[PDB]
């Protein structure tokens, strides 16, 4: 019902009130900034989540690459800090049933299924387009689902809540970092539970939005 | 049946064998060994830094070395342990200088004595140490995955001060590793699944 | 891609006469890698991984070691049949890549 | 100068000690901390988070159902759904979790435990459950009476979406306890919505959770 | 006991493009990569791409990418290779290998297929 | 007396270590110090002055003439008259220097940069040139409106004789940056002047250039 | 990617190996070495020095001595290491008395033992050592180019104390010296092109 207006847009969203801040704190400037010419929440493709949906990750900011306005910026500059305001909301009637855990895993490693070859360029870093996960019991990087608490994260139940809104600061070594090389953290959608209904096949899809919230940018060039 | 021990600064920090390596020494009428002492060899302490993502430490490596015997008697060697941080090109022409240079850090301790004991201060470029690192290494642009060229800390070079002594007997070395002054960050699920390969994060099952 | 440089393209040698190939890659791919032998019919045959360790079945003459900085494939003995296609690969990481090659070749007048 | 004595046991060398020893590379100064969220200076704060009971092991189990237990509306009254050893050590539902992976780097443990349910089916599945806890030693329930001797709770679908359980204070060192959980009613659902529902088992750490003795962890992989 | 079979030539002209077929006996199908190698007239070794038998996950050259499609049948524990648009400056000769847990390798390979296009 | 123990590690010779040892001859006084002129107490000092790039290296340049670049008056409009790369390991203008000689017994070096730029032709020389800088990883220009894009002044001969340059806190350890310059118009020159006229760069390093991680200078001559 | 250390006097301070010599010892049926113990020789701290015109340090000299095999195991010999400061002429009657004359510091040190370190103070007629001089040495007119009599340290003599022993092991002696209390003046430009001799400052390129 209550509308989240950032920027020039807005979406219609659920009530937000004691959202979720990653490890307790919030993205405050280092001790120009876009909080104009890159704001508002920029909407991935809608994913369409069946009952063998096994999952999706979307890392930061590898969904970003080439998006809207923020695509420019991407390759424009030498380095930047950039905190994430990500809202995922799935619409869905009181006739379906399922679990969605929205993860965010800060400095994922990915891995493969029973060889010693390491991913490349295309495999890691995906665009827009986004991966699946292909084992997401053990998360494909070797850990457990069952330990994947421990970091931040909202449960997406479609009895109580249908959409969650997790708030990202940023998380580095450094105090910047480059663009198209490392991905600092990564947005995971955990089917823990299957989806179930009368019929054989239905369609649930998902939105996701993300906004890069206070953050700089410097080493202007080209 | 029926705080003060759970703190992080007590739980990585431990004695632990990161390097063990025996170097066959007969007859050679060479004898040296180099290695980047990395947590991600000995699978104990692996698993142990796989919980946390960032890690702040000051590693203190000891070295211990043994003599075997392939009634003579253990005559007293002179070894050299040098350490050589990143940065520094190896053009390796032995027998002339490049350890005995006063740049790199070195230390002389005999067979018999207090094992050697030094204590390697924080060395990066950014805040922290990184154990998961999610990109490629440098701009290379298919550059490795896996691997942050940011985050090196050298190699550990020991070698003999002595010439060759006519003997059979078998030099082994043991480093041991206790971090300080240990700051975590960002804690991660356990890795239940064995390693395959100590290079990535890829997995069996 | 990271490309693995064979070198040399070509070489001439007769029976016996050890000769070893090196090949030098621009990325450390650590200890991972393999050759190849490659028959006229067509035909391709795995021969040595992971440096010292050898295929079962392929008798001891061929043999490799690594410099740190390079890959070499050592062959001890040669024989008529030993002249191929010799290819080094990395598969520590994706994507898999090829070497240039040498053609061996028999001195002759 | 000051004559000294070399006291017993002198030039060993020790791998718990704690000593002050010679720097490698003096005049360095090392980069500045810069802060970065998420400090954990304890190994209970990591505990103390929620984590996933996997309640489905069974044989030929394998994969994403071991997190879920179904539910279908064809089941009886007063069927026995799963029961949840906590033995740490031993591999239950507990076998790795947050509180179990940490614990098994020590030995003794004490502490109080809790355990939260949710319920993933549609929003309009009726019926009610049991939820009950064995005491140590607690002659484990045959069917439902047994049960209702110890402290429990009559958990609804529609009213309550989430479960908060206490546990009061287990304990174990190098059966005891257990959680029964029955079929109070049929599990009504409309025809449009799916017949099988499923449950999320979670556990977390109280502050009296203590550990001590570090140990090598069992799990080599 | 272990082998592989990838018999055939089947030369095909431009607007449509010839599938593979790759079978394996004498191991356990789903437990094993299965990879592809192109051997060029111009003795190009190009690597095509490798795939998963328990998942749908692929792998793909960047000059090969959007043009060969690789899918697999655990029922007939075989690998197929769906190629598009060939025309006349695609030949080679096909092979497809195993890999596995250690070293992902080689060590088997097939026939080879003789592929001649012409307009 | 004191009881006490040997530590591990005690009695090795360590080299970076720092200890009073007994003196060899007690009982003697050195001479006084007298004030020198140039008291040097730390490395950067001699760093922050000026020194010589030399921009002329290519083929066949020996001598004199590498530290001058030629500008006749036969050039034409938007011709390259060269680049600078920043890297300090490898071999650019910046090769030898005062901040380039220094840095190569140090590893990890960031701070800002200065160039200047000083014109040693004729009184009477007409015509602008364009003075610009490539950010890391900054598209190279191709000819003129690239290099345009970041930061950038027009240099002109009559006005000003001398340049004044500020890089922004370059960064490097163990393609970045560059710096373009072109022909904004002709060389105008009078009929008695000659028709070659050069120039001569020069860079320092800012107050915050700083330095660490002493190593071997990798040059043996 | 992205002012304490960089002092003068943590900059030229580390430890550097300046002289190297082996003596073979076999059967005598002499023994000894000294050196001037000068900058030039060592190559890396002479550019290292060579940065500075006028210099004020105290020279701490270390002495590692290690013994090499030609199961008989290795004998524990005495070693007197002295120091000769510069104006004692040398009239070399060895078996009898100079070395052993109270005036010259002389330190005894083992084999097996912590090495020996003294600390040579500041001796010179001027306030700071000269390493550029210009002009010629005393008055010859005529005299040696680029040597100044006004800067002499010594001589470092290092002979065994005990007699002959009969066996065929080499006695190899390293001498590190690490200056401590730097004062610099006159920064130079750096020298590129190589070193043809140590007497002077002449160039090949």
């Amino acid at each position: 019902v209550l509308q989240l207006k950032l920027g020039n847009s807005a979406i219609v969203t659920q009530e937000a009130a004691n959202y979720c801040c990653a490890y307790g704190e919030w993205p405050n400037y280092l001790p120009t900034q876009p909080e104009t010419a890159t704001d508002r929440f920029y909407t991935l493709k809608s994913v369409k989540w069946e009952t063998g949906s096994t999952g999706w990750w979307w890392k930061l900011p590898d969904a970003l690459n080439n998006i809207g306005m923020f695509g420019q910026n991407v390759q424009h500059h030498y380095l930047y800090r950039s905190g994430f305001l990500i809202h995922v909301q799935c619409n869905a009637t009181k006739f379906h049933q399922g679990a969605l855990l929205v993860v965010a895993i800060p400095e994922h490693q990915r891995g493969a299924h029973n060889t010693n070859t390491s991913p490349g360029f295309d495999d890691i870093m995906k665009g827009e387009e986004g991966g699946t996960f292909n084992h997401p019991y053990v998360l494909d990087d070797g850990t457990s689902l069952a330990c994947a608490t421990i970091f931040p994260h909202q449960w997406i139940n479609l009895r109580t809540n249908n959409s969650a809104t997790i708030v990202l600061p940023w998380m580095n070594a450094a105090p910047m970092d480059f663009p198209l090389r490392h991905n600092q953290w990564t947005l995971a959608i955990i089917p823990v539970v299957p989806l179930g209904t009368r019929t054989t096949s239905s369609m649930v899809p998902i939105t996701v939005s993300i906004a890069p919230m206070c953050c700089e940018f410097n080493g202007l060039r080209h | 049946t029926v705080v003060s021990e759970t703190l992080v600064e007590n739980f990585l920090s431990r004695a632990a064998l990161v390097s063990k390596r025996s170097f066959e020494y007969k007859d050679h009428t060479k004898n040296f060994f180099k290695w980047t002492i990395n947590t991600r060899s000995f699978v104990q302490l692996r698993r142990k830094l796989e919980l946390f993502t960032y890690l702040r430490f000051d590693a203190e490596i000891t070295i211990l070395t043994t003599v075997a015997v392939n009634y003579v008697g253990l005559p007293d060697l002179t070894l050299q342990a040098m350490f050589v941080p990143t940065g520094a090109l190896t053009p390796e022409k032995q027998d002339s200088f490049h350890w005995q240079s006063g740049s790199n850090a070195s230390v002389f301790f005999k067979i018999s004595d207090p094992p050697a004991r030094i204590t390697i201060p924080f060395m990066c470029i950014n805040s922290a140490y990184s154990v998961f690192y999610d990109g490629f290494a440098g701009f290379e642009k298919n550059g490795l995955y896996g691997i942050n060229p940011a985050d090196t800390i050298g190699n550990l070079c020991v070698r003999i001060v002595n010439e060759h002594q006519p003997v059979g007997f078998t030099v082994t070395v043991r480093v041991y590793m206790k971090p300080k002054h240990i700051k975590a960050w960002a804690p991660r699920p356990p890795r239940t699944l064995p390693y395959m390969s100590i290079a990535n994060a890829n997995y069996k099952g | 891609d990271i490309q693995m440089t064979q070198s040399p393209s070509s070489l001439s040698a007769s029976l016996g006469e050890r000769v070893s190939l090196t090949c030098r890659a621009s990325q450390d791919i650590g200890s991972s890698l393999n050759w190849l032998q490659q028959e006229p019919d067509g035909t391709i045959k795995r021969l040595i991984y992971a440096t010292s360790s050898l295929d079962s079945g392929v008798p001891k003459r061929f043999s490799g070691s690594r410099s740190g900085s390079d890959y070499s494939l050592t062959i001890s003995s040669l024989e008529s049949e030993d002249f191929v296609d010799y290819y080094c690969l990395q598969y520590a990481s994706f994507p898999l890549t090829f070497g240039a090659g040498t053609k061996l070749e028999l001195k002759r007048a | 100068g000051v004559p000294t004595y070399l006291l017993p046991g002198s030039g060993q060398f020790l791998t718990t000690d704690d000593h002050s020893s010679a720097p490698a590379l003096p005049c360095f100064n090392p980069t500045p901390e810069m802060h970065i969220p998420g400090q954990v200076r304890n190994m209970l704060e990591v505990v103390q988070v929620e984590s996933m009971m996997e309640i489905n092991n069974t044989e030929s189990a394998v994969g994403m159902e071991r997190l879920k237990v179904d539910i279908s509306a064809l089941t009886d009254v007063d069927q026995l759904l799963f029961n949840i050893p906590l033995d740490i050590q031993l591999d239950g539902p507990l076998r790795n979790t947050l509180v179990g992976n940490i614990s098994r780097y020590y030995t003794h443990w004490s502490g109080s435990l809790e355990m939260t349910f949710m319920f993933c089916g549609s929003f309009m599945a009726a019926g009610k459950l049991i939820l009950c806890y064995t005491p140590p030693g607690g002659s484990c329930p045959t069917t439902r009476e047994t049960a209702m001797l110890g402290t429990h709770i009559v958990w609804d679908f529609g009213l309550q979406s989430s479960v908060t359980l206490i546990i009061p204070w287990i304990s174990g060192s190098h059966n005891v306890g257990y959680v029964t959980c029955f079929m109070q009613t049929n599990l009504i659902v409309p025809s449009e919505s799916s017949d099988t529902c499923s449950l999320i088992g979670f556990i977390a750490a109280k502050d009296d959770f203590s550990l001590r003795l570090m140990r090598d962890s069992p799990d080599i992989g | 006991q272990v082998q592989l079979q990838q018999p055939g030539a089947e030369l095909v002209m431009p607007g449509a493009s010839v599938k593979m077929s790759c079978k394996a006996s004498g191991y356990t199908f789903t437990d094993y990569w299965m990879h592809w190698v192109k051997q060029r007239p111009g003795q190009g070794l190009e690597w095509i791409g490798a795939i998963d038998t328990s998942d749908s996950y692929t792998t793909y050259n960047r000059k090969f990418k959007g043009k060969a499609t690789l899918t697999v049948d655990e029922s007939s524990s075989t690998a197929y290779m769906q190629l598009i648009s060939l025309t006349s400056e695609d030949s080679a000769v096909y092979y497809c290998a195993r890999g596995g847990g250690g070293n992902s390798p080689f060590a088997y390979w097939g026939q080879g297929t003789l592929v001649t296009v012409s307009a």
